């Protein structure tokens, strides 16, 4: 599997890590006039799950399994227990995991779930090395009082920042900062519209690469750019995949 | 799902210095030409889009007026684009008639420069943003060793430091015309060799050329289009402080570049 060990933690590490985690998740990727890949869709559940796996400071390991369409996590392993989302697709436990223990968490794989269980938001969540360190050694004993927030910080420093080189870039900042940050809205921005701004430029093949709705994207000066076009080299240099959306 | 399938939509077009195409006086009568103007929110730089490939302000569709180079682009009753294909906007935002080839150009860039239809050269003067945020998006450009791109030299060159949160020469500009230029000198553009024996990528003021359109490709090159070529870290060696014009290749990372805004 793919993996990430704090042994050999740096930005160079975790870069290359990020790279090919795209790479992965980009095999058979349709894509439009953007030339920006897009996930693929209805794939057989044998197939839909990537696995992945995080190494803390103890040596010890938790897989996550990533659905393959949205780049969401369904599940992870720690040893001989793995955890499902209650969201996760149903037929996901006949395929992953199978020689385990299997739980289902109380709560979806989303940020509006995780944060209602959790009592804690983004904005409050710091993150960084330690917090990355922290999140796969409180997920790997599954302590359940720091479960939800060690999510919202994996999700994040992995699905995110793979999600979006923006992303990918304030964890690179951190790493070589040595200095923790919490999301803003730049970040969050990001995050929220993933879907949205997916939508939308596989929508605008019609309309000569034109939105059928703008999108708010917030700078770090903390103003809003409308991105109502594939124009922008803040969404068409930053998103490096979309979700499935439209034929 | 009809979102998949937007009807129209409605935005304004940037482009050379950050100005706007814009109907010169409001002027509603076939063949009123389109010009450069500071942007505002007047209906004459409102421009609809449609699935049948015109594009429309005032009621009426943004053309050419023939069919060789250097006529003014207007504003012309849609009727008689009835059987016409229409516009056609290249990834690097190049507005192309799909019949004759001709692309929207601005030859100065100075309010109520004349648009016109010209051979495409990939120049920075035909290079547009379509898109209702029309201002300067100002980044910092990462790139190997997650070093930041530094104006040098007073303001002449360009290469890789690392990055300082506070360092005012390390910010540029992203304008609507593809420029990448010094954040706080704005007649200043990233540009590629005016001397044939170097590749050297240096600063110069902005003159609308070739030499100074800048694609982020979503590959994460920063590519020119005219040149077809890449900006590459010379030798992949930081320390050498040369920043070139390279076709591109994965040899190293020295082709690889983000956008931090
Ligand atoms: C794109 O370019 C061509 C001109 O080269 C235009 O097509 C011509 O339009 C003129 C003016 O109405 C007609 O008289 C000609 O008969 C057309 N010629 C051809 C070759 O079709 C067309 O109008 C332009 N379209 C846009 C949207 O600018
Ligand atoms: C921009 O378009 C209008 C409409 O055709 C032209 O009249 C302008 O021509 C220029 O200015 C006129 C007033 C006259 O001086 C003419 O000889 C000029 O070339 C044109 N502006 C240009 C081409 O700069
Ligand atoms: C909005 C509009 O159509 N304006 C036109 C018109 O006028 C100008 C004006 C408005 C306020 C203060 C001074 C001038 O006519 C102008 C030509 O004289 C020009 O077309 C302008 O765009
Ligand atoms: C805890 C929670 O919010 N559960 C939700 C549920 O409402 C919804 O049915 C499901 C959709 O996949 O997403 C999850
Ligand atoms: O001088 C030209 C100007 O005329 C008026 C109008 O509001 C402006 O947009 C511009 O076209």
């Amino acid at each position: 599997n793919l993996s990430l060990s704090q042994s050999n933690f740096s930005a160079d590490t975790y870069k290359s890590f990020i790279k090919n985690l795209r790479k992965q998740l980009t095999i058979g990727a349709s894509y439009g006039s953007a030339g920006i890949p897009i996930l693929k869709h209805s794939v057989p559940i044998c197939e839909r799950f990537l696995l992945v796996d995080l190494t803390n400071g103890d040596n010890e390991t938790i897989t996550l399994a990533i659905n393959v369409e949205d780049a969401g996590f369904a599940a992870y392993r720690a040893a001989d227990r793995s955890y499902f989302f209650q969201n996760a697709p149903p037929i996901a436990s006949y395929v992953i995991f199978t020689d385990t223990n299997q739980n289902i968490m109380n709560f979806n794989n989303t940020f509006e779930s995780i944060e209602i269980v959790g009592g804690t938001t983004r904005s409050e969540t710091p993150l960084g090395i330690m917090h990355f360190e922290a999140s796969i050694f409180h997920l790997f004993v599954h302590d359940e009082n720091y479960v939800p927030t060690s999510f919202l910080v994996l999700i994040q420093m992995v699905l995110e920042a793979a999600k979006f080189k923006f992303i990918e870039q304030k964890v690179i900042h951190s790493i070589m900062d040595m200095e923790d940050f919490t999301p803003g809205l730049a970040m969050l921005s990001l995050e929220e519209n993933w879907t949205q701004l997916s939508l939308q430029l596989q929508a605008s093949e019609s309309l000569n690469g034109v939105f059928g709705d703008s999108v708010s994207l917030y700078n770090s000066m903390d103003e809003p750019i409308g991105v109502d076009s594939m124009y922008y080299p803040i969404l068409t240099a930053n998103m490096a995949f979309q979700l499935y959306q439209c034929p | 799902n009809e979102q998949c399938s937007p009807q129209q939509r409605t935005t304004r077009i940037s482009g050379r210095d950050g100005l706007c195409v814009d109907v010169y006086g409001a002027l509603t009568a076939d063949g009123s030409r389109v010009i450069l103007y500071p942007c505002g929110q007047q209906q004459n730089q409102q421009w609809t889009f449609y699935p049948d490939n015109t594009i429309r302000s005032l009621g009426k569709c943004l053309a050419t007026s023939a069919l060789s180079s250097g006529s003014n682009v207007v504003i012309t009753n849609c009727d008689y684009l009835r059987y016409d294909d229409g516009w056609m906007v290249s990834s690097s935002g190049t507005m192309m008639n799909k019949s004759s080839h001709l692309v929207l150009t601005a030859n100065a860039a100075t309010s109520r420069t004349n648009l016109t239809g010209e051979n495409n050269v990939f120049a920075a003067k035909q290079a547009w943003r379509i898109g209702n945020y029309v201002e300067p998006i100002v980044t910092t450009i990462i790139g190997l060793r997650h070093m930041c791109l530094e104006a040098t030299d007073n303001d002449t060159n360009v290469w890789l430091e690392s990055c300082v949160k506070n360092k005012t020469k390390q910010y540029w500009a992203l304008y609507s015309d593809d420029t990448i230029r010094v954040n706080n000198n704005r007649n200043l553009c990233v540009s590629s060799s005016t001397d044939s024996s170097s590749k050297l990528i240096v600063i110069r003021r902005c003159d609308g050329s070739i030499n100074q359109r800048w694609v982020f490709t979503p590959q994460g090159t920063i590519s020119n289009p005219g040149y077809e070529a890449v900006m590459d870290v010379a030798q992949n060696d930081v320390y050498l402080k040369k920043i070139v014009l390279s076709s591109a290749t994965d040899k190293g990372n020295g082709q690889q570049w983000t956008v931090f805004y």
